DNA sequence: ACGGCTCGGCCCGGCG
DNA sequence: CGCCGGGCCGAGCCGTGC
């Protein structure tokens, strides 16, 4: 859904080719997301390979330790990179203290 | 303390409880154990993959991941028969029969 | 590298039973048969003075919060320190309603009286839990008096049973 | 998946017009009129006003207006540069938003006919903005998140809670 | 270890010979003697949401009654205009305001207030060169004032006098008793617990029965006819979380038969009277009509004593005592700045000038939903007896004496964290005629 | 392996609401002769039996006695999706399921599953009853109707020729008077001068459902319960014991 | 390692305060809002180490409480697991002196709770109510975290923290 | 003490109802010649005048001129119990109650307080009207319950042998002309033209409930208060005053 | 320790 | 044509010694 809601704004918004074009979860492989814990101001980036029928997010133990989680009950935000790219603004975060927690002022690339 | 709805399991260093086995599994190792999918099944699914446990001896929580090399629980039976539940289909179609968990299974801690 | 290896990542139940019991009653009494399989927990009393520090600060939290609370307006959320004498909302014509209704005190009381009644726990426990009924009867004495018989008495009931004793 | 305490589709304030639930859709088809805190952009060359970041007569980019608190004058961002923010007749810096009055109706028609998204029955903003700016959301995005069934999050970001495993 | 004072057995002494007096006593005020008639809901298909909040607002519009009642006696305050029409009044006139405090704020200008009665809310004003300012900084809401002064049309209630109910300042004196009696005070006793003075309690036992060295002692002793009790008698069973660890009788049918053997022991000459309080097992909100009669009922059997409410009004010779615990005190204390726990006649004296109780709602103290408001002192005493606080204190004012009774428990952990200082086993004797302390026993030596 | 045939499926379908309307569980005792039913509210305030015995059953046919228990508020369901003509049928195989058919226009069957709970035998032995009356449905379902609008209980008092129903508010009252020479009362016979009080929620959920053309008979003393009759198909009964306020 | 917001919203502020009951000193304090109760123990016992560090290095003597200061302190750590969270650790009394006497910058925030204190108007604190964010600080940070505390000290060449080691 | 006996409970209630959905507290005014009522809406915008002359009435009978204050909720719902062929009474004696009591098969009665509320007297005289129209009462209503969809304010303008009722909206539009030939249109009278709007609310309030078969008259001005008015009875009459929105 | 538990109001379908 | 009643939505609240 969050994908299909990408690509309608990029057609009717932007007036712009769409990108993801996904019928089914499994043509998401090969895109990118972004990992942000509830606690950081820094996110990283991830690629998608497969999919479980679970209710948990594996990943490496190096994906987990560079958000600055332990992995025994912790839980995590992920977003699709393009929706954060097209849609974040620092114009929309809260002014008091705390505002600035859950927000991705900066990603890491390696 | 125990709140309403979340069972216990094992006393403080209690035989008959999780059986300490070192190692690390596949998708385990960072703060989560390994347990036998039977022991999930036969505890009356209360705990699924991902379900946190607060624990005893290395930390304080963790959570637990299907791992299909360890053992399983010994239950008994409500005609007598002592049974060795190492299987997940096995589990499955004995669950009905159950009166007594006699052992609960192995948990591989990193 | 790894030491162990597993047929399937994701083999095994994936909804935990607590997300699909709906009463209070229902889970404890799920988790009481879960604990009593288990050779090594011994629920018969430990899990019920355990399980009844959960109930009992729920009971006498509430009990104590009825008595020093805050009326608000439904049409507003205005909150007053002391309820109106006229009843009604001042800058209103919304009737005001309380904030811990006298349901929200007695939610936990049967659970409680069951746990009380089908296990052996300490003598302090029963008798906290038989003074907080009490306590939670005397406190409505001239607001609820009891205007209503009924045909049979004596459910099985644990309180008058202690006393009787 | 994430949905804050009331859900939200878009982050535009609707104050108490929309109701209990905040629905922008149902105060624009009742034809209330609303009064909230907003930042409202002016277009240099026509002087059109409101809080759209593009003026639809011309389609060329506004300028954020600075109003005085007590004082009531209205500075464009060019020239309340030059005043360092704040206001020359008075003594009190200026802030980028004030309260005004706001008609659902003609905002939500120009968005359906802008994003050609019609059959929508509710659209959730919120009572009121958190920060300083008080600048709002394009409400075409929020026709089309509510169109696709997703909600947003306080930094205008659709995210998704799961338990991590190694 | 679990002796529950099973052979605590004191003999009169045969030395010294009681005078004959014929005791004259009759209770006054008691909670469960007026007749509480529960509400009506307005239809016949009600809920319980709506007959708490009219219970509540019956109850206040009884106090704001009640205490309008007691104001509108003394010549000074006349004039009374209700608030609900005060825009048809002049500008140049003397009015008066009766109503309940609503909150109170503080500027550089004065204070100003938020006084609502039946008839709507109104906001008024008094300067700091008020001569009553001082009177009326120390005063905490939900009491019911009286006040004087200009209505100004724009919005603000001018005032320049302020009332309390407080209490007449001329009074006739009685007329004196025949021969001398005496009545001893007795407070928080806390049966049960590990810190109890179970040893000095003994000592005055056994002094009750004519064990005394001085003869002044002695004629005392031998003039002793009543005792009263103002509560807490037994420590109580989960008071708060931890308590398990504290007590030496962990079970409250035991507690109780613990304390009426050692009551068991009193001359049958004296009288007592005996009120419940915030530890045993009564009702959790004051008033407390009595005891829970299944569990105190060893102490309800014993051949002299005599079970009063709280708080309640006894009249022995002529002479009232108003009797009760004194859960009150903690919210002058925490509001008034300048008053601690260690010199609790102050909040009393406080307490009295407002003539009530226990006045907040929603601070430290729980009220009852009653229809009807009982915590309202509608007679001027002569004796005011309180406990609660475990410090010992005795002042005058007015002609009305207000003392506290101290503890028989030592001090415990909660009082060591939170800067208590307990002055257990400490006595007041005082005299029926004068209705004042003439005494002060003290047998802290072996606690 | 029983076969059971019953006529007119709306009215077991408003009996089993009736009586669903005050209990949860219950458990009928079906033998030769018929079924009948007996079960207490959780409340322990009100009581009701059923019996219906092989006369107003168009067709029975069953092999000694058997206790079966059914999830009531399933039950009630299952029944509101009859109709007012086609005719109800209840079987029961080996299996422990119930087999609740309907044939009208067309035969659809509903597999229920079947429960276990546990009979207790409750029985009130009768009572001496100082006043006797028959009234119609109508005149005692107007009656609670417009006493629920003043109060929450309704008052009864009986007299030689005279059976007074009222409900006294805070302020308003509501007097429903009516003698012999009047038409809601059939026939009155009372020993001496009776006074109750009783519930207006549970009269009125036990009133509700009765038709305009029924005869209903209350036996009720002074300060103890009141029973509550009507026969349905001229061969069965309904008990309802209440217990008085006060 | 620049990913939590500890440093971006723990602190709130920086000023440089006067030792006035005492010597009419300077030193240095620190304010902690609410969003430092959410950073780890070891965030905190870091920023305490750095605040030492920069007030050591730009001249500036050393915090020298009252009594009333440490009454006030214990009350607040008393206070808070009360009546507001379980503290995840419970300190002793004579281990919040011994913090209190021996830390060289002053640890003190906003209100962060709606509960009164009893020991009021002590000088330089402009507050009567609970400071959730230092009390925290204090006691999840140096106190529980003493060991790593002492292994950075030790590997960072920094002197003066006696105290701790012992 | 006056006794008062009426015919046809239900169309009393209705009036009631009618009467009710404006004002809540209001005083009657009883007299030889018939009951009287003039109430005033607490928004002070629509005005409600009632009069029922004594002929209606079955058995009337009164001695001088009283006044009558009754909460109008209490008294909807006492007359909201009775049925189409129950007589309906009003009976008050010398203690300050207000007997209200339902002759039919059972006789039920019901007891009022009266509560003192004020009057404030206020005859207004002919106006001048430019238009006077008098159409039926199914035609306003279905013309307001089309106007209700569009917006919240509806237009009439009046014409030459012309009636049209209008409603405008941000995209939508809803019109109704009426002519003489028109079955609805009995008649018409106007001076010149006349054009005013009013609420959507109000005005539906006032038509709802409204007989098919009635003839309702209509009567307005240029920015004016509208006059409507329908008989009852052929001896009883309404009259509403309603006044113009903006 | 915080999601789970009580209230109140507001439309929307049947249903007679 | 007028109710009865469900099913959503949104408010609040969760041991404690003087
Ligand atoms: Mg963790
Ligand atoms: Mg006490
Ligand atoms: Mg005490
Ligand atoms: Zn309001
Ligand atoms: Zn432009
Ligand atoms: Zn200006």
């Amino acid at each position: 859904k969050v994908a299909k809601f990408v690509d309608d704004l990029l057609e009717k918004f932007y007036g712009l080719p769409r990108f993801y074009n996904a019928e089914k979860m499994e043509d998401l492989i090969g895109h990118l997301v972004i990992g942000l814990a509830p606690h950081t101001s820094a996110g990283i980036v991830g690629r998608i390979i497969g999919f479980v029928d679970a209710l948990v997010g594996y990943a490496h133990p190096y994906f987990h330790a560079a958000k600055r989680r332990n992995c025994d009950g912790d839980e995590d935000a992920v977003m699709l990179l393009l929706d954060a790219l097209l849609n974040f603004s620092r114009y929309y975060l809260p002014e008091k203290r705390g505002g600035k927690m859950d927000a991705p002022l900066v990603i890491t690339t390696r | 303390e125990v709140i309403g709805g979340r069972p216990l399991f094992s006393d403080p260093s209690k035989p008959g409880g999780f059986r300490l086995r070192y190692g690390r599994s596949r998708a385990s190792g960072f703060a989560t154990w390994g347990i036998n999918p039977a022991t999930m099944i036969l505890v009356d699914e209360f705990l699924a993959i991902g379900t946190q446990l607060k624990t005893e001896r290395p930390g304080k929580g963790a959570v637990v991941t299907p791992v299909t090399t360890i053992e399983g629980p010994i239950v008994k039976l409500k005609d007598g028969s002592v049974l060795r539940v190492d299987d997940y289909n096995l589990a499955l179609k004995v669950r009905e029969d159950v009166e007594e968990i006699l052992y609960l299974g192995d948990a591989v801690i990193a | 590298k790894f030491t162990h290896d597993t047929d399937d990542i994701a083999l095994g139940p994936k909804m935990s039973l607590y997300k699909q019991l709906g009463d209070m009653e229902e889970k404890v009494r799920r988790q009481l048969e879960v604990a009593k399989r288990i050779r090594a927990v011994d629920e018969h009393g430990v899990a019920e003075k355990i399980l009844n520090s959960h109930l009992i600060p729920d009971l006498r939290g509430n009990l104590r919060s009825f008595t020093r609370q805050e009326f608000r307006c439904v049409k507003c959320n205005t909150k007053f320190r002391r309820p109106p004498l006229n009843g009604k909302c001042p800058v209103c014509g919304g009737k005001i309603v309380l904030t811990v209704s006298k349901g929200a005190i007695e939610k936990y009381l049967g659970t409680a009286k069951m746990l009380v009644t089908e296990y052996n726990v300490k003598n302090y426990t029963r008798q906290r839990i038989c003074l907080t009924e009490r306590d939670i009867d005397s406190l409505f004495e001239n607001v609820f008096p009891e205007t209503q018989l009924t045909l049979i008495v004596n459910p099985n009931d644990i309180c008058q049973r202690l006393v009787m004793a | 998946e994430r949905k804050m305490k009331p859900p939200v589709q878009v982050l535009f304030p609707i104050g108490l017009a929309g109701g209990s639930s905040r629905d922008i859709k149902k105060a624009a088809e009742e034809g209330k009129v609303a009064e909230v805190e907003i930042a409202f952009f002016k277009c240099p060359k026509c002087g059109h006003v409101g809080p759209e970041h593009l003026c639809p007569n011309c389609g060329t980019r506004k300028e954020l207006l600075w109003v005085c608190p007590r004082c009531n004058a209205e500075y464009p961002e060019s020239q309340a540069e030059g005043y360092n923010y704040t206001c020359p007749k008075c003594n009190v810096k200026l802030r980028p938003y004030a309260k005004r009055k706001i008609r659902p109706s003609e905002l939500l028609n120009r968005a359906m006919e802008n994003v050609k998204v019609y059959g929508v029955d509710k659209l959730k903003g919120v009572m009121g903005m958190t920060s300083g700016w008080k600048m709002p959301e394009p409400l075409e995005k929020g026709l089309l998140r509510a169109k696709n069934d997703v909600y947003v999050f306080k930094d205008g970001t659709i995210r998704f809670d799961a338990t991590d495993a190694p | 270890e679990y002796s529950k004072y099973e052979d605590v057995v004191i003999e009169w002494n045969p030395s010294v010979t009681p005078v004959q007096i014929e005791k004259n006593y009759e209770v006054k005020f008691d909670v469960r003697q007026v007749k509480l008639r529960p509400p009506k809901v307005k239809n016949g298909s009600g809920k319980e949401g709506e007959i708490i909040v009219e219970a509540y607002a019956s109850l206040f519009k009884s106090r704001l009654s009640k205490l309008k009642r007691i104001l509108r006696e003394n010549p000074e305050i006349s004039n009374v205009v209700d608030i609900g029409k005060l825009n048809y009044v002049s500008g140049d006139e003397e009015v008066t305001i009766i109503g309940l405090v609503n909150s109170k704020r503080e500027t550089n200008r004065g204070l100003i207030f938020e006084v609502e009665d039946k008839t709507g809310i109104v906001k008024v004003f008094l300067p700091k060169d008020s001569e009553d300012y001082r009177e009326a900084f120390k005063v905490l809401p939900d009491a019911v004032v009286a006040f004087k002064g200009f209505y100004s049309k724009k919005g603000i209630f001018f005032a320049n006098k302020f009332y309390l109910p407080d209490v007449p300042l001329y009074r006739k004196q009685k007329p004196p008793l025949e021969e001398k009696v005496y009545a001893i005070l007795i407070s928080d006793i806390h049966v049960g617990s590990r810190e109890f003075c179970e040893k000095a309690f003994l000592k005055f036992l056994e002094w009750l029965n004519g064990h005394v060295e001085s003869k002044e002692e002695e004629e005392i002793v031998s003039r002793v006819k009543y005792l009263i009790i103002a509560g807490d008698v037994v420590d109580g069973i989960g008071i708060y979380p931890g308590q398990y660890s504290d007590l030496v009788i962990p079970d409250i049918f035991d507690q109780y038969e613990a304390l009426a053997n050692l009551l068991a022991n009193v001359p049958e000459h004296i009288t007592m009277f005996i009120g419940p309080g915030n530890a045993d097992a009564a009702r959790p909100a004051i008033p407390q009509p009595e005891f829970y009669k299944e569990y105190a009922k060893p102490i309800y059997k014993l051949k002299n004593a005599i079970i009063i409410s709280n708080p309640a009004v006894i009249r022995l010779h002529g002479r009232d005592f108003l009797i009760a615990h004194g859960r009150g005190i903690e919210d002058v204390v925490s509001f008034v700045p300048g008053l601690t726990h260690h010199k609790p006649g102050l909040p009393m004296v406080e307490l009295l000038k407002m003539r009530h109780l226990a006045p907040t709602f929603g601070g430290k103290v729980p009220i009852a939903p009653d229809p009807e408001d009982l915590l309202v002192i509608e007679e001027v005493p002569d004796l005011v007896q309180m406990g609660h606080v475990h410090v010992y204190d005795a002042v005058v004012y007015r002609g009305v004496q207000l003392v506290n009774s101290a503890t028989w428990q030592a001090q415990t952990e909660f009082q060591k964290m939170v800067n208590i200082v307990p002055t257990p086993a400490k006595v007041p004797v005082v005299d029926v005629e004068s209705a004042r302390v003439v005494k002060v026993l003290d047998f802290s030596g072996w606690c | 392996p029983f076969e059971i045939v019953f006529e007119g499926a709306k009215e077991f379908a408003q009996l089993i609401e009736t009586a669903s309307r005050l209990i949860d569980e219950a458990a009928f005792k079906v033998t030769e002769e018929g079924i009948s039913m007996r079960a207490m509210d959780p409340s322990r305030v009100v009581l009701i039996d059923l019996n219906l015995p092989a006369s107003i059953f168009s067709k029975y046919e069953v092999d000694g006695e058997e206790t079966i228990g059914v999830n009531m508020d399933h039950l009630k369901k299952v029944l509101k999706r009859g109709k007012a003509k086609e005719t109800l049928i209840l079987r029961k195989g080996e299996e422990n399921f119930l087999e609740i058919s309907l044939q009208g226009t067309a035969t659809r069957t509903f597999k229920l599953p079947l429960i276990d709970v546990e009979e207790i035998e409750v029985d009130l032995p009768e009572l001496p009853f100082t006043a006797k009356v028959v009234i119609l449905g109508d005149v005692i379902k107007e009656a609670v109707k417009d006493a629920s609008l003043v109060s929450d209980s309704m008052k009864f008092i009986a007299k030689e020729n005279e059976f007074t129903m009222r409900a006294e508010g805070e302020t308003q009252e509501v007097e429903v008077k009516l003698t012999l020479e009047d038409e809601g009362l059939l026939d009155i016979e009372v020993q001496e001068e009776t006074k109750s009080a009783y519930g207006i929620s549970y009269l009125s959920d036990m009133v509700k459902g009765l038709g305009k053309a029924d005869e209903v008979t209350i036996k009720f003393g002074n300060e103890m319960p009141m029973q509550m009759e009507y026969y349905i198909r001229d061969e069965g009964r309904l008990i309802f014991l209440l217990a008085p306020r006060v | 390692e620049g990913i939590v917001s500890a440093p971006i919203e723990g602190i709130a502020n920086v000023k440089i305060k006067r030792n006035t009951w005492a010597d009419n000193s300077e030193y240095l304090a620190l304010y902690y809002a609410g969003p430092i109760r959410s950073s780890g123990g070891t965030a905190q016992a870091l920023s305490v180490l750095v605040g030492d560090y920069v007030r050591r290095k730009l001249g500036l003597d050393r915090f020298k409480p009252s009594e009333k200061h440490i009454e006030r302190m214990v009350e607040e750590v008393d206070l808070y697991h009360r009546a507001v969270t379980r503290l995840q650790y419970h300190p002793s009394p004579e281990e919040v002196r011994l913090a209190m006497r021996n830390i060289p910058i002053e640890i003190t925030g906003e209100a962060t709770d709606d509960v009164e204190v009893s020991h009021r108007d002590v000088p330089g604190v402009e507050t009567n109510q609970l400071r959730g964010g230092a009390i925290l600080v204090l006691a999840e940070g140096v106190l529980q975290k003493a060991k790593k505390l002492v292994k950075y000290i030790d590997k960072m060449g920094i002197e003066g923290w006696e105290w701790l080691k012992e």
